[PDB]
């Protein structure tokens, strides 16, 4: 049946239709209503649920209580693609699920449908429930991260929540603690997003396996003094401060999971979910057509950048330039005016509020919506208010040559009858390529699934001392992903050293979680030799100690779970979102890596061997910023 | 490329004596009298010839009146 | 110091339809937490009263039309819906319409009964297009509260025996909206107390005093509960009531046997190691027993009765 | 499956079904007209000078 | 190993002239170049399983076991070498040396018969297995999915770990 | 009359659906008022004024506005079909324009940002920031939910393979897949998976001995084997080849 | 409700395993052997057996214990 | 009619048979519910036979989709016409505009959930109106008869169903027009033979007791679909010639 | 026409200041009134008492530096609202504050008052530094009647509510479908307990309707 929203649901529980329900588990209410003696035999019970007599819905009440049940969509990528919930009857014949896991299925409100099953024999109602459960899957198999994230409306209002106007009611006043923050709020004096200092308490359990408390007078706004009430015990109170975009309330989730347990962050995610909506509807956010600033400068930049192509046209006409570089000319100049319409409306939608506080004036970020929806990461991104608000860009033929004639006009301005005929064209391939896609995803995922599937974790530990050295990518100007992102989660295959040695701060095998890791961030180690499945010593399939942690638990995996069928499908499910001289940056010590050299006239640096790293060492001491120098340079250093 | 589909006929009252307890002993009996069940409901054999189908002394003739009546009783209520 | 009260001021009439109401005496921010409960319940719970099953001469069902009339018998029906209509002593009334010859039937056309209100006289019920043709049907109107369709309406059963009972929808609402405002109210005494102007819109079957009056009430009532703070297994009956041969009846009463209660979860190996019974008194209870229904076997729960106590 | 420069003024560049065939079905045009042979016609104003 | 020529790198020649070490770092770091530059985040370790899985099939450069060329499971020979250095033999171990296939012609390395009627072209197989007189024992997933009794991955571990002695 | 997201908008890029609100805003509030004029029984000859000035609007055209005909009696209908709301063509490429609808907003009462003040029923309090509020035309599709919800507890079965049948529709069940057989490899589950492809549907045994269990209470399986499989086996034997079942 | 078992995996290992001990005690409830360790909540058997590996009072090494003392139970059954 | 247009809406409605044209014009003579004559004028009028325009509208009738078809009448009545106009409004067209729904009072806001990507919130006031309410028509439709064992009779007797069934039923055993009709009904009784079982002393009581039809025969009835339901409106009987119906037909 | 009256079958108080209790059932629209109403009642108009002001010692100002209770005049002037402080018959008092030394300054250092009671002995006005410490003031708590604060004229919050909120969920009576729960939750300052404090909040609605309904 087809699948609306929950937002009155806890995390563990989806609405079910109450006829739809009566038909499912007919055969538990059968013997269910025998059992209290309401029916004699069988066919006076069917002769009753036939009827639909008021007393068996009770029954049924009963058998559907604590009994799960299935949800799935109808594509199925991740293992997260089917998750249980608990039944709750709901009256009609539609079907309701969570919000939070809404991100899971990928499943849209537009129209998708969803399947349900009954989890019929004991051992069933037991998995489903144990490892087929909400709660027990908060993290995607594809990577540790919280897949509970909450979407864009509920985002919307905790970033509506942490806010401050220049000024607003209630300014430079202190209060006694969250209870007079809402308390004030709700009274119509003090302002929801306004300068503040209030008194809170923000404990931290940063002793040993015990919660400490701590208070002070913290700057914040009565917002965010408010959004402090939801947050639970030991999580200190500098998470609750910022502009809270759907990024910032990740890493908060997933700190309180890896600190407090999974309980916590479960009731505390569904806690910020309401709220979210709450504060979300009382914001009264809207959108308006004038909510898009065109800015004024738009019309003399497109009389510029196309005043350049006569010029670039007249020299085709005077022989002065040729056909390659004018038809390569034309469209340099015309995307610079695309780039420099889009830092125009950039800066006009952002920064232009000028709004006045005591004397004379001051200038913040910009209350308009669709900023603040692409801006909180709720819905929308920059390109589209790009799109939406200066010229949209440049259209291509067929073939994908681009057009010397780009897109002038906008959505906020009536398009001609030209630029939509041209629009068609990567309108039309981006939705047969994107088609494509899918049928290209699923052909993947099977055959990965294919090659993999039978591989499972088999024993404990192997005792094999061989694996990976891991090392930061450190792509060209900065690390494209850090050591953190690679290490954490796993284990490593030997002891490493401190700076002093002797020492030992990892025993050999041992789990990285957020201890180690950051006693590793404390220290300038940048490399470790990890276990890793390849390198797995023991015969027809996996170890634990080797395969790491990571799972839908940040505790370490555990034996008998089959690695290859999550991994393909991990690997498969993000299928559908596929389409000079050299200096650096920041400051450093030029060090080069594996280098045989040689002094020139009279004397500087010149590049024998082929091989040339050159490594930016800070004053911290990280191996930072690595380019690659050709054969026979010149070094300045 | 299906030409086919499930039908209940007997199997229906088949129902019955899976679910309803006889024990072992007298479902077996209840088993023997759907076979003589006629397409207009009624029993072809005597109620002293399916005696001799199940070939045992501890039928008694009683006992199988004693089934006999309660699988008359599930619907269709008279049948058999 | 719990000195502020409320009182009602001048009734602004306006229209037939809505009209106007004040109250001058609010306390602090006051207006808004009782006004914005009475647009609630006022919009909510407003006993009225409207068509609920209309019977037509020889319209069989709402998808056909009748001969005479341009407005198809489900668009009539639909008109019927907007006919207000207020009663007195009687909690339901059959109405009847009849008319003949061209031209539209108002709402003036039906017959004039013990309490028969029509405040729209010119209301369009349909339009006769011919010299020779006349509807005659009977219109039935009912009180309740709130919105009841048609549909949820069949739970009740008991049928329809007419097959040209057409059920429409149940409006129940005198109230089409209701919108209030507080302004700042100078009445000298002191500094300042609140007013609220409410505009109520009704169809026209409600004053405006009785209706603002009864929201008021049931507000009180909810707050006077405020201030302070069937199982029938279907049968049980004597064990001897099944008549059984002579001899074997006694032998269940030799182990108490409460009726058949406890009879029916006893297994058939249970039976057999009773004392003296036997196997022959043992197909004996099973025929006897088997002759209505069930047999050994099954479970349940508790009992109301006790043994002889 | 794709559109070219001639659907203009008689193939819908925009209504098209979304599934399995894209492009394979399009639409006519509001002023379109069946060709003499085989073709399709789109209506044209003579601009004859100025 | 070196520059003798700009592009890309073939993996067989990684893994050949460098080391599974470094194959594996250049797959893991290449699709990652791809997912990872279009904000997808798939951790390190499911690549890793996928690679591991290509890594099966194994030629071997030696004898005193089998035949000198046989590609074969590396654990297939390194259960035998493995077992071949202490007892046996006193030491007659044959180096392997570990092969590169791809992923669809490494999932065609499987012993299960029943499950090499699902994934691949039904009528090869049935002919193929049919003559050579295979017998498939089950065990691994898809069989036992096929066949309808528990799967000896998950919970059904458990019972697969102890039904292996009886 | 409806609610809907405003984050809907700036994403899907469909930005003519906050004009078609915007404008309709205008044209029914133009009715709106003529209602109210026609409300208050006017005159024919204001109702005549503002109606030509209804139609006259921003400079140009092409409008070949009224009074051609008797503007009493002939007219006069023109008003009851407006009372309603102002029927207004926007002509694909020639469509309304920003000052345009501004300037019909001008005309009955309305603000130019398109958006009022709203109060919440449940509390009375206001919102805070103006709400885009309008007319905005609704289309209901036929995938009506009536239509589309089912259930299956046991139904009829297919012959040659024991089965459910033939979809959503009467009488089968979901479509349990290979992907989702994937899913639950993924998790630990196995009884779950072998309920699925066993005693739910495809064994001819173990469903009704199943459920002679599950009204009994006692929630348990004697799965057997599938029948499909019984049938695949004398599929492969009517050919050439022979498969047993050893051991 | 149970709303996260995590309190269970944090006693007994495996997950699965979890799984098979709540399932088997709760086959010895559903099918009466037993009575519950733990307060009713009116919860189905499924949830009282999670509740009891909560409380640690059963798990895989308890059962095979009270499975073996019934039996020489029944092997005292002689009077 | 869409508050906002494109214009073309009047160029769509009439394009299609949906809408009702004009042959020709004039003053309208009969205007009903059902039908619409009228008068027309002299100039457009052919010499021979003179005459009128007499149209007959479809009135709720099935579609390809389950859907409803009706006419409903735009004119009031004595009005002149011109040729080339709409005389009235079939599915889906208002006053010769294409009015493919409705539109209403939207409002941009988070409602606190409830309006999550796409999913709408609706007032009560809307499902109340009735307006986005839509009729649905199904055709159920029974024939058998010609068995080797001769031809199945059309109910007018069923046994094996007590009074409540035949009392929905027409003499004839058509169901009656108009009906609650919803699970297991009977719209059309059906029967069916088998034939020369022998009597046997007991047939002989079972044919005097009951005897019924007499009932020697099986129940081939046409029933509702279990779990669907409607009102029966219209039925349609086509007998192969040469074989009469009672009454209905 | 007849009405649904509530059943309250549970009342469940977190602690003692807290309360969190259910009610149902209610007509369809009435939960969110009476939660509303109410709550507006108890928020910005409950009777009470609190701080008005307070003389200062070593300063004659709210910013100056102690010395001896190493937090500013402002950041005591907190805790001095926190104080829950009811009154007998007495319809006005001016506490004083005497007391000195290492330790700090707790509710119980203050003067005891006849007709005053503090509920919170435990409470802690600000916290003393070594040596003597000189500390002694006067504190005035007028009668609470709704909230006035500081700029109508030390911060009095006069309403004992700390907290207003109504949770409507769903509920349901036999063949009804769709009823609304409504779930109050409040926890005061000490001065009194949520129950009470709604059994007068509601009765301020109560009489608000003396002059209108006929029973
Ligand atoms: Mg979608
Ligand atoms: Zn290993």
């Amino acid at each position: 049946s087809v699948i609306t929203v929950g937002p009155y649901l806890r995390l563990h529980q989806c609405g079910l239709p109450k006829k739809m329900a009566l038909e499912l588990f007919k055969p538990f209410i059968y013997g269910k209503l025998e059992l209290r003696g309401l029916a004699t035999t069988i066919k006076a019970a069917k002769k009753m649920v036939e009827r639909e007599e008021a007393v068996v819905w009770d029954i049924l009440d009963e058998v559907i209580r604590e009994h799960p049940v299935l949800l799935n969509r109808a594509p199925t990528l991740h293992r997260l693609g089917i998750q249980a919930f608990e039944p709750v009857l709901i009256e009609g014949k539609a079907i309701q699920l969570h919000p939070l896991v809404c991100a899971a299925y990928n499943a849209d409100f537009d129209g998708d449908q969803m399947a349900v099953h009954v989890p019929l024999t004991l051992e069933a109602q037991l998995e489903a429930r144990a490892l087929m459960m909400s709660t027990n899957n908060i993290l995607s198999p594809a990577n540790g991260e919280p897949i509970i994230v909450p979407s864009q409306d509920v985002v919307l209002g905790l970033y509506y929540m942490t806010r401050d106007c220049v000024n607003a009611k209630g300014e430079g006043m202190v209060l006694t603690g969250p209870k007079e923050a809402e308390r004030l709020y709700r009274s119509g004096l003090a302002s929801l997003h306004a300068r503040v200092k209030v008194r809170i308490t923000e404990y931290e359990k940063d002793a040993n396996g015990e919660l400490v408390a701590k208070t002070s007078l913290k700057d914040t706004t009565v917002g965010r003094a408010i959004l402090w009430m939801i947050v639970p015990k030991g999580l200190p109170y500098s998470i609750v401060n910022q502009a809270l975009g759907k990024k910032a309330i990740s890493k908060m989730l997933n700190t309180c999971y890896r600190i407090l347990g999974l309980k916590p962050t479960v009731i505390f995610a569904d806690q910020i979910m309401y709220t979210g909506f709450a504060y979300a509807a009382r914001s009264g956010a809207s959108v308006g057509i004038d909510d898009m600033v065109i800015p004024e400068k738009k019309h003399e930049i497109i009389s510029e950048a196309e005043a350049e192509v006569a010029e670039i046209q007249e020299q085709f006409q005077s022989g002065l330039v040729t056909a390659g570089e004018r038809y390569n000319k034309v469209i340099d100049i015309w995307a610079a005016a695309n780039d420099r319409v889009s830092k125009a409306m950039m800066d006009n939608l952002q920064t232009e509020t000028v709004i006045n506080r005591d004397g004379q004036e001051e200038k913040q970020v910009s209350f308009n919506s669709i900023y603040m929806m692409a801006d909180s990461g709720a819905r929308g991104s920059a390109a589209q208010i790009r799109q939406l608000a200066g010229m949209r860009g440049l259209m291509a033929k067929p073939d994908g040559s681009i057009i010397e004639t780009p897109i002038t006009a906008n959505f906020r301005e009536g398009l001609n009858v030209l630029q939509y005929f041209i629009s068609t064209h990567g309108a039309r391939k981006g939705l047969a390529d994107t088609a494509l896609k899918t049928a290209n995803s699923g052909y993947l995922t099977r055959r990965l699934v294919d090659v993999a599937q039978d591989l499972v974790v088999t024993e404990d530990d192997c005792g094999t001392h061989e694996g990976i050295m891991m090392t930061p990518v450190i792509e060209g100007g900065d690390v494209k992903e850090p050591l953190r992102d690679r290490v954490l989660g796993r284990v490593t295959a030997e002891d490493v050293l401190k700076p002093g040695t002797a020492d030992i701060l990892v025993p050999r095998n041992t789990l990285l979680h957020e201890q180690w890791c950051d006693l590793l961030e404390e220290n300038s180690v940048d490399a470790v030799k990890v276990r890793s499945v390849v390198s797995c010593d023991t015969d027809f399939g996996v170890c634990a100690h080797c395969y790491g942690r990571d799972l839908a638990r940040g505790h370490i995996i555990n034996k008998g779970e089959a690695i290859g069928v999550i991994a393909a499908q991990s690997i498969g499910e993000p299928g559908t979102q596929l389409t000079s001289s050299i200096q650096v940056k920041n400051k450093g010590s030029i060090k080069l890596s594996n280098v045989k050299s040689v002094v020139n006239s009279s004397g500087k640096l010149v590049i024998t061997s082929r091989n040339t790293e050159l490594k930016l060492i800070d004053e911290f001491g990280r191996t930072k910023e690595s380019y690659k120098v050709p054969y026979g340079a010149v070094l300045a250093k | 490329y299906q030409g086919e589909t499930t039908q209940t006929l007997q199997d229906y009252l088949m129902w019955q004596v899976e679910l309803t307890p006889f024990t072992d002993t007298d479902r077996a009996i209840a088993t023997s009298i759907v076979d003589a069940v006629d397409d207009t409901g009624y029993l072809t054999i005597q109620i002293e010839d399916i005696v001799d189908s199940i070939g045992d002394d501890e039928i008694g003739l009683e006992e199988v009146e004693a089934v006999l009546k309660r699988i008359q009783r599930f619907d269709p209520v008279g049948v058999a | 110091t719990e000195f502020l009260k409320p009182r009602l001021v001048d009734i602004e009439q306006v229209s037939s339809t809505h009209a106007k109401v004040t109250l001058e005496p609010l306390e602090r921010g006051f207006g808004h937490t009782l006004g914005n409960a009475l647009r609630r319940i006022l919009l909510s719970s407003m006993p009225g009263c409207a068509v609920t099953e209309v019977e037509i001469d020889g319209v069989l069902h709402e998808y056909s039309t009748k001969e005479g009339v341009q407005e198809d018998i489900l668009e009539i029906l639909l008109n019927l819906k907007g006919l207000a209509v207020r009663v007195q002593g009687k909690d339901e009334v059959i109405l009847t319409l009849n008319k003949s010859g061209i031209g539209p039937v108002t709402a003036a056309d039906i017959t004039h009964d013990g309490d028969v209100e029509i405040v729209k006289p010119q209301h369009v019920i349909c339009h006769l297009t011919d010299e020779n043709a006349s509807i005659s049907m009977r219109i039935k109107v009912q009180r309740g509260r709130g919105y009841v369709p048609a549909s949820t309406r069949i739970h009740s059963e008991e049928d329809e025996r007419p097959i040209g009972r057409l059920l429409v929808d149940a409006c129940y609402s005198p109230v089409e909206r209701i919108a209030y405002n507080v302004e700042a109210a100078r009445v000298e005494q002191r500094t300042d107390l609140d007013k609220l102007v409410i505009e109520m819109e009704t169809n026209g079957t409600i004053d405006p005093e009785e209706a603002i009056r009864r929201a008021a009430t049931i507000l009180a009532e909810q707050l006077e509960a405020f201030v302070d703070l069937e199982f029938d297994p279907i049968l049980l009956r004597p064990v001897d009531d099944l008549e059984l041969t002579v001899r074997s009846a006694n032998c269940l009463k030799a182990e108490a046997i409460h009726y058949i209660g406890d009879l029916v979860q006893r297994t058939e190996v249970e039976l057999l190691k009773t004392p003296n019974l036997g196997k022959k008194s043992l197909t004996e209870i099973k025929d006897v027993l088997a002759s209505r229904g069930l047999s050994l076997g099954m479970r349940l729960e508790n009992w109301p009765p006790a043994s002889i106590a | 499956r794709d559109v070219h420069p001639t659907h203009y003024g008689r193939v819908c560049p925009i209504e098209t079904p979304e599934g399995p065939n894209i492009g394979l079905i399009n639409s006519l045009s509001v002023y379109a007209q069946t060709n003499e042979y085989g073709f399709l016609e789109t209506p044209y104003r003579k601009v004859t000078d100025g | 190993g070196d520059v003798i020529s700009d592009g890309p790198e073939a993996p067989h020649d990684i893994l050949r002239l460098r080391g599974v070490h470094a194959v594996t770092r250049y797959i893991v770091n290449e699709v990652q170049d791809v997912y990872r530059l279009q904000g997808v985040k798939i951790n390190d370790k499911h690549i890793e399983v996928i690679v591991r899985q290509m890594l099966r099939k194994a030629t071997i450069v030696n004898a005193g076991s089998s035949d000198f060329l046989e590609g074969e499971q590396v654990e297939y020979s390194r259960v035998k070498i493995a077992n071949r250095e202490l007892e046996a033999n006193g030491k007659v171990g044959a180096t392997y040396s570990r092969d590169l296939l791809g992923i669809t012609k490494a999932s065609l390395a499987t012993e299960s018969f029943i499950s090499a009627a699902s994934f691949q072209e039904t009528t090869r197989v049935l002919t193929e297995a049919a003559v050579a007189g295979k017998r498939d024992e089950l065990r691994g997933l898809k069989e036992n999915v096929i066949v309808g009794r528990l799967i000896p991955a998950g919970t059904g571990y458990a019972y697969h770990q102890d039904r292996m002695r009886r | 009359d409806i609610v809907l997201n405003p984050l809907g908008v700036p994403s899907r890029m469909n930005i003519g659906q906050i004009l078609e609100t915007h404008l309709g805003m205008a044209a029914k509030g133009i009715g709106d008022k003529i209602n109210a004029m026609l409300k208050q029984q006017q005159e024919v000859a204001k109702l005549r004024e503002f109606i030509q000035r209804a139609y006259d609007l921003g400079a140009d055209v092409r409008q070949k506005v009224d009074l051609s005909t008797f503007s009493d009696e002939e007219v006069m209908r023109l008003a009851e079909n407006l009372r309603k709301g102002m029927p207004i063509a926007t002509p694909v490429f020639d469509g309304a324009k920003e000052a345009e609808i501004k300037e019909l907003l001008k005309l009955g009462d309305l603000p130019t940002s398109g958006q009022i003040r709203l109060y919440d029923g449940r509390t009375g309090e206001q919102f805070e920031r103006p709400v885009t509020v309008g007319y905005m035309y609704m289309l209901k599709l036929n995938h009506l939910v009536d239509d589309k919800m089912h259930a299956r507890s046991t139904g009829s079965y297919s012959l040659v393979t024991q089965q459910p049948l033939g979809g959503k529709a009467q009488f089968g069940g979901q479509r349990f897949g290979e992907m989702e057989v994937w899913a639950l490899e993924a998790y630990g589950a196995a009884y779950t998976l072998q309920e699925m492809l066993t005693v739910k549907s495809d064994d001819v045994n173990g469903r009704t001995k199943m459920y002679k269990n599950i009204v009994d209470g006692n929630h348990q399986m004697e799965p057997g084997m599938p029948e499909s499989f019984n049938v695949l086996l004398k599929e492969i034997r009517s050919l050439g080849i022979n498969i047993e079942l050893e051991d | 409700a149970r709303v996260t078992v995590q309190d269970a995996v944090e006693k007994i290992g495996n997950r699965f395993d979890l799984v098979l001990v709540a399932a088997r005690r709760a086959r010895q409830m559903q099918v009466g052997g037993k009575d519950p360790l733990v307060p009713e909540e009116n919860d189905k058997t499924t949830v009282i057996a999670l509740r009891e590996i909560e409380e640690g009072l059963i798990n895989n090494q308890i059962l095979d214990v009270r499975e073996r003392q019934e039996q020489q139970e029944q092997e005292a059954a002689e009077l | 009619k869409p508050l906002v247009g494109t214009g073309m809406e009047r160029a769509v409605a009439v394009d299609s048979g949906v809408t009702a044209v004009a042959k020709r014009g004039g003053v309208v003579q009969y205007v009903d519910a059902s039908r619409i004559v009228i008068k027309v004028n002299e100039d457009e009028m052919y010499p021979g036979e003179a005459g009128i325009d007499i149209y007959n509208l479809t009135k709720y009738t099935r579609s390809n989709q389950n859907t409803c078809i009706n006419q409903m009448p735009c004119v009031s009545l004595g009005e002149p016409v011109e040729r080339g106009d709409v005389l009235a409004d079939g599915p889906s067209t208002d006053l010769g505009e294409l009015a493919l729904g409705q539109n209403m009072r939207v409002a941009f806001m988070p409602w606190n959930g409830y309006n999550f990507e796409d999913s709408i919130l609706v007032s009560e006031r809307v499902v109340q109106e009735d307006r986005f309410t839509t009729i649905h028509i199904q055709e159920l439709a029974c024939v058998s008869r010609d068995t080797k064992l001769g031809p199945e009779e059309i109910t007018a007797d069923i046994p094996n169903v007590g009074e409540a069934a035949l009392s929905k039923l027409d003499e004839s055993g058509i169901v009656y027009i108009g009906a609650e009709v919803t699970g297991g009904d009977i719209l059309v009784g059906k029967v069916t033979p088998k034939g020369e079982t022998q009597l046997t002393p007991e047939e002989k009581l079972l044919r005097a007791i009951f005897g019924e039809k007499a009932s020697d025969v099986k129940d081939s009835s046409l029933r509702v679909p279990n779990g669907v339901s409607g009102t029966v409106i219209d039925v349609q009987v086509f007998t192969r010639d040469g074989v009469e119906k009672d009454k209905r037909a």
